[PDB]
DNA sequence: TGGTGGGCGCCCGAACAGGGACTG
DNA sequence: GTCCCTGTTCGGGCGCCC
């Protein structure tokens, strides 16, 4: 047998106790299905009230597909499996990634299956299949393989990935492969149908030895930043002022260079809202300099691995949202828009995972690290309806916040 | 019998050690209860006579069984349970009627003694020390333990549901298309076989059943609709709950009180349009079950109210997989509403009500979002997918809502129902300041240490007042002035506020409050025909931002 | 007459958890 | 830091079932 490798959870610290959510008629079906059969290639066992760990699952529906795939929820697990993140990993990130032409996702979860893992931990991999109208209790298992979604799988796995691939790196060094959890990201600055015949290549390789082997065509390099930016206005009135000096005090903490003091001065006295106010040749140019001011990049922001990414998203609404990407606040390192159907019948939860979801997947190919997202939405609307709508092998943490009408008045779009 | 089923190792609390503590006097009855248990108990093996070496002790006590012929052993475990290992329970929750589909015969069986049939784990057993006292002449008396799971301990439930889910599931295997829900021991079995082949597959279960340890007496529904069920009687098309009793009481106390909206949450799974709003009030600051509490003109309307509705007869609906599920909404006073759920229109599967109050602040478009959440997930358990919803609520106003709100929602697929009270949203703030209306720049401030403050305004067209405020916050002055704007402007106005607090309430266009100064707020804008809200930062000199600040600080 | 256990539900009140605004 | 205000969680009582 392939040797088991002994795997510890930080110190002082207890394996998941996490309630499982309720799942669809569809859901369940296919999660007994699929558990059914881990249970007879012997990948899972079930289990007994007894141990006292839990950690949710549902399953999720990829592209058209008529086939399910199960996901553990594990972010909990994850968070408290010790560091092979830091103490037994030494990938570095690859910094060419975020230039490739076209970038595929594979999901190499499945080769995980293959590595027993250790026996003292098994317990912590603990989960339960819910029955409709609770016709039963719940049926509980735990993992005997390495389970995909668990943090420790890709650091145990890491070795033999090197191996399998080893030979097609060698050949395609212009190809670059990187895993992150269940997922192989593979870039090419390769034509479209070029690009894609490498990735059935490298699909065959990843048969050769099984078994076996969705989320197709990113582009690192057709991404790009959005400024804030400044409105352009023949007459101005005290409220255009009002808002274009709100907005400027603010965006100042983020460019220092910002400067406000002219444009101040002619909202001396009392004026009406909608009166016309002159802009004096001096805060006319004043609007010159922080409109400029707001090209040059932001100043002095360092990527810190041993910090969290941050995501916080705005609804700008007609089916348009901001994201902002940092790790101190003001300190962005990303910060973009996401666009989408205007339509009658946009679904603003659907949206909102789909932006999760794209900003997640741009932060692992520039950090291969998983942010912490900020989400705009209330706790139960989001938990009610988020999975109908995931697609990715892995779940990014998240907290929700109500945000200030304000911060998003900033990052609108003219 | 005792199960062949294999045992599940527990565990104490690392460290811990099982529990010395002496029986309390138990009645005579109870005793001779007890040891008529416990020698038959005895006498198959369920319990057996420990000595000396068996330094624990429990209490134990009996009571009645709902046939109250028939006397329940358990035992105060408390103190042991306190240092048992943890379990995962497994019961997710309650099956309900609304949630069976019809089928062409069916069975409920209750399992004997169930707990008593499933044996306890061997390294275990040395905790479970009890002790039965005798006359006190006749016996010192008998000292036992458990070999069996206890009725009293923290362990034994989620080990007995999960062998009997063990237990039950080869008979599943081989007969994937009876349906058994298994309620700890309370089966229910279900078939579209005819009477007399279902009756035949009844008996393989028994047996089956029996092959493992577990008994089944009767105490077993046959040729016998009504069937008794989990707290129902189920007809063959339709089902009830068994009769609810409200008390009566004339002196309603805490726990008079706790107890009377709980017969009646528990009744509005069935009965529409009940509510306890008014009397979950009472219940707010008392400091003891037993504190007496008076009711107030509402709750004791509002007590009248669901009173007569009880009086009147209602059944509910088996599920038909093969149809929609419906869901309508009707709201209620105080963020209070019900929702029947359908597939033929007067024919309910089921109803409820959702009254929870999220939020300092919200309005009515806010809450009818989370009565439908409720009710999504709800329906989920109960059928495993989502039900179509009727709203009383214009599409105009969702639409409106969605657009004018800086949080994502969503509501899945939906038709509008005159039903009043419709949902509405109750004012509309501005997008763009108002030509030709006053504006008001307001302001308030706040001594932190003496709590005393000034709220104000100065107007564009000269005007300016100060209120000064004692026993205040700042976010309150600021509160106040907006408010101060708001009573002396006309129907149109303009308000510059320098307050991300105030303003965040404000603009998520609440219709309730806790807050009666929010409330006040609330009523000057919805007489009001037009509204501006726009914000500044403060303490930057952006008069007449400049000049209200300079008013309101004298502290 | 009390005195036990687990599940789910509902309410309510405590402990926190944040943000925002203050002081000189 | 300090106050506020607001949100979350948890636990307690009651209901119902076994
Ligand atoms: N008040 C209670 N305290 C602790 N456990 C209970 C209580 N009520 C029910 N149970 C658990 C223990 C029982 O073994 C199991 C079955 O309930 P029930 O069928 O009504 O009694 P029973 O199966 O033990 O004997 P029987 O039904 O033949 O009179 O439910
Ligand atoms: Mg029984
Ligand atoms: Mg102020």
């Amino acid at each position: 047998p392939i040797e088991t490798v002994p795997v510890k959870l930080k110190p002082g610290m207890d394996g998941p106790k996490v309630k499982q959510w309720p799942l669809t008629e569809e859901k369940i079906k296919a999660l007994v299905e699929i558990c059914t059969e881990m249970e007879k290639e012997g990948k899972i066992s079930k289990i007994g009230p007894e141990n006292p760990y839990n950690t949710p699952v549902f399953a999720i529906k990829k592209k058209d597909s008529t086939k399910w795939r199960k996901l553990v929820d594990f972010r909990e697990l994850n968070k408290r499996t010790q560091d092979f993140w830091e103490v037994q990993l030494g990938i570095p990130h690859p910094a060419g990634l975020k230039k490739k032409k076209s970038v595929t996702v594979l999901d190499v979860g499945d080769a995980y299956f293959s590595v027993p893992l250790d026996e003292d931990f098994r317990k912590y991999t603990a989960f339960t299949i819910p029955s409709i109208n609770n016709e039963t209790p719940g049926i509980r298992y735990q993992y005997n393989v390495l389970p995909q979604g668990w943090k420790g799988s890709p650091a145990i796995f890491q070795s033999s990935m090197t191996k399998i691939l080893e030979p097609f790196r060698k050949q395609n060094p212009d190809i670059v492969i990187y895993q992150y959890m269940d997922d192989l990201y593979v870039g090419s600055d390769l034509e479209i149908g070029q690009h894609r015949t490498k990735i059935e290549e490298l699909r065959q390789h990843l048969l050769r030895w099984g078994l076996t082997t969705m989320g197709y065509e990113l582009h690192p390099d057709k991404w790009t930043v959005q400024p804030i930016v400044l409105p352009e206005k023949d007459s101005w009135t005290v409220n255009d002022i009002q808002k274009l000096v709100g907005k400027l005090n603010w965006a100042s903490q983020i460019y220092p260079g910002i400067k406000v003091r002219q444009l101040s001065k002619l909202l001396r006295g009392t004026k009406a809202l909608t009166e016309v106010i002159p802009l004096t040749e001096e805060a006319e140019l004043e609007l010159a300099e922080n409109r400029e001011i707001l090209k040059e990049p932001v100043h002095g922001v360092y990527y810190d691995p041993s910090k969290d990414l941050i995501a916080e998203i705005q609804k700008q609404g007609q089916g348009q949202w901001t994201y902002q990407i940092y790790q101190e606040p003001f300190k962005n390192l990303k910060t973009g828009k996401y666009a989408r159907m205007r339509g009658a019948h946009t679904n603003d939860v659907k949206q909102l995972t789909e932006a999760v979801q794209k900003i997640t997947t741009e932060s692992i190919v520039i950090w291969g690290k998983t942010p912490k997202f900020k989400l705009p939405i209330q706790k139960e609307t989001w938990e009610t309806w988020w999975t109908e709508y995931w697609q990715a092998t892995w779940i990014p943490e998240w907290e929700f916040v109500n945000t200030p009408p304000l911060v998003k008045l900033w990052y609108q779009l003219e | 019998p005792i199960s062949p089923i294999e045992t599940v190792p527990v565990k104490l609390k690392p460290g811990m050690d099982g529990p010395k503590v002496k029986q309390w006097p138990l009645t005579e009855e109870k005793i001779k209860a007890l040891v008529e248990i416990c020698t038959e108990m005895e006498k198959e093996g369920k319990i057996s006579k420990i000595g000396p070496e068996n330094p624990y002790n429990t209490p134990v006590f009996a009571i009645k069984k709902k046939d109250s012929t028939k006397w329940r052993k358990l035992v105060d475990f408390r103190e042991l349970n306190k240092r048992t290992q943890d379990f995962w329970e497994v019961q997710l929750g309650i099956p309900h009627p609304a949630g069976l589909k019809k089928k062409k015969s069916v069975t409920v069986l209750d399992v004997g003694d169930a707990y008593f049939s499933v044996p306890l784990d061997e390294d275990f057993r040395k905790y479970t020390a009890f002790t039965i006292p005798s006359i006190n002449n006749e016996t010192p008396g008998i000292r036992y333990q458990y070999n069996v799971l206890p009725q009293g301990w923290k362990g034994s439930p989620a080990i007995f549901q999960s062998s009997m889910t063990k237990i039950l599931e080869p008979f599943r295997k081989q007969n994937p298309d009876i349906v058994i829900y298994q309620y700890m021991d309370d089966l229910y079995v279900g078939s579209d076989l005819e009477i007399g082949q279902h009756r035949t597959k009844i008996e393989e279960l028994r047996q089956h059943l029996l092959r493992w340890g577990l008994t089944t007496p009767d105490k077993k529904h046959q040729k016998e609709p009504p069937f008794l069920w989990m707290g129902y009687e189920l007809h063959p098309d339709k089902w009830t709950v068994q009769p609810i009793v409200l008390p009566e009481k004339d002196s309603w106390t805490v726990n008079d009180i706790c107890k009377l909206v709980g017969k009646l949450n528990w009744a509005s799974q069935i009965y529409p349009g009940i509510k306890v709003r008014q009397l979950s009030k009472l219940l707010r600051g008392t400091k003891a079950l037993t504190e007496v509490i008076p009711l107030t003109e509402e709750a004791e309307l509002e007590l009248a109210e669901n009173r007569e509705i009880l009086k009147e007869p209602v059944h509910g609906v088996y599920y038909d997989p093969s149809k929609d599920l419906i869901a309508e909404i009707q709201k209620q006073g105080q963020g209070q509403w019900t929702y029947q759920i359908y597939q033929e229109p007067f024919k309910n599967l089921k109803t409820g009500k959702y009254a929870r109050m999220r939020g300092a602040h919200t309005n009515d478009v806010k809450q009818l979002t989370e009565a439908v959440q409720k009710i999504t997930t709800e329906s989920i358990v109960i059928w495993g997918k989502t039900p179509k919803f009727k709203l009383p609520i214009q599409k105009e106003t969702w639409e409106t809502w969605w657009t004018e709100y800086w949080q994502a929602t969503w509501i899945p697929e939906w038709e509008f129902v005159n039903t009043p009270p419709l949902v509405k949203l109750w004012y509309q703030l501005e997008k763009e300041p108002i030509v030709g209306a006053e504006t008001f720049y307001v302001d308030g401030a706040a001594n932190r240490e003496t709590k005393l403050g000034k709220a104000g305004y100065v107007t564009n067209r000269g005007r300016q007042k100060v209120v000064t405020l004692t026993d205040t916050t700042n976010q309150k002055t600021e509160l106040q002035a907006i408010y101060l704007a708001l009573q002396d402007s006309g129907l149109e106005v303009n308000i510059v506020t320098d307050s991300q607090y105030a303003l965040g309430i404000i603009q998520a266009q609440p219709d309730q409050s806790e807050s009666e100064l929010v409330n006040q707020i609330i009523e000057q804008l919805i007489k009001k025909e037009k509204v501006y809200l726009a914000w500044v930062p403060a303490h930057k000199g952006i008069g007449g931002n400049e000049q209200v600040d300079k008013l309101v600080s004298a502290g």
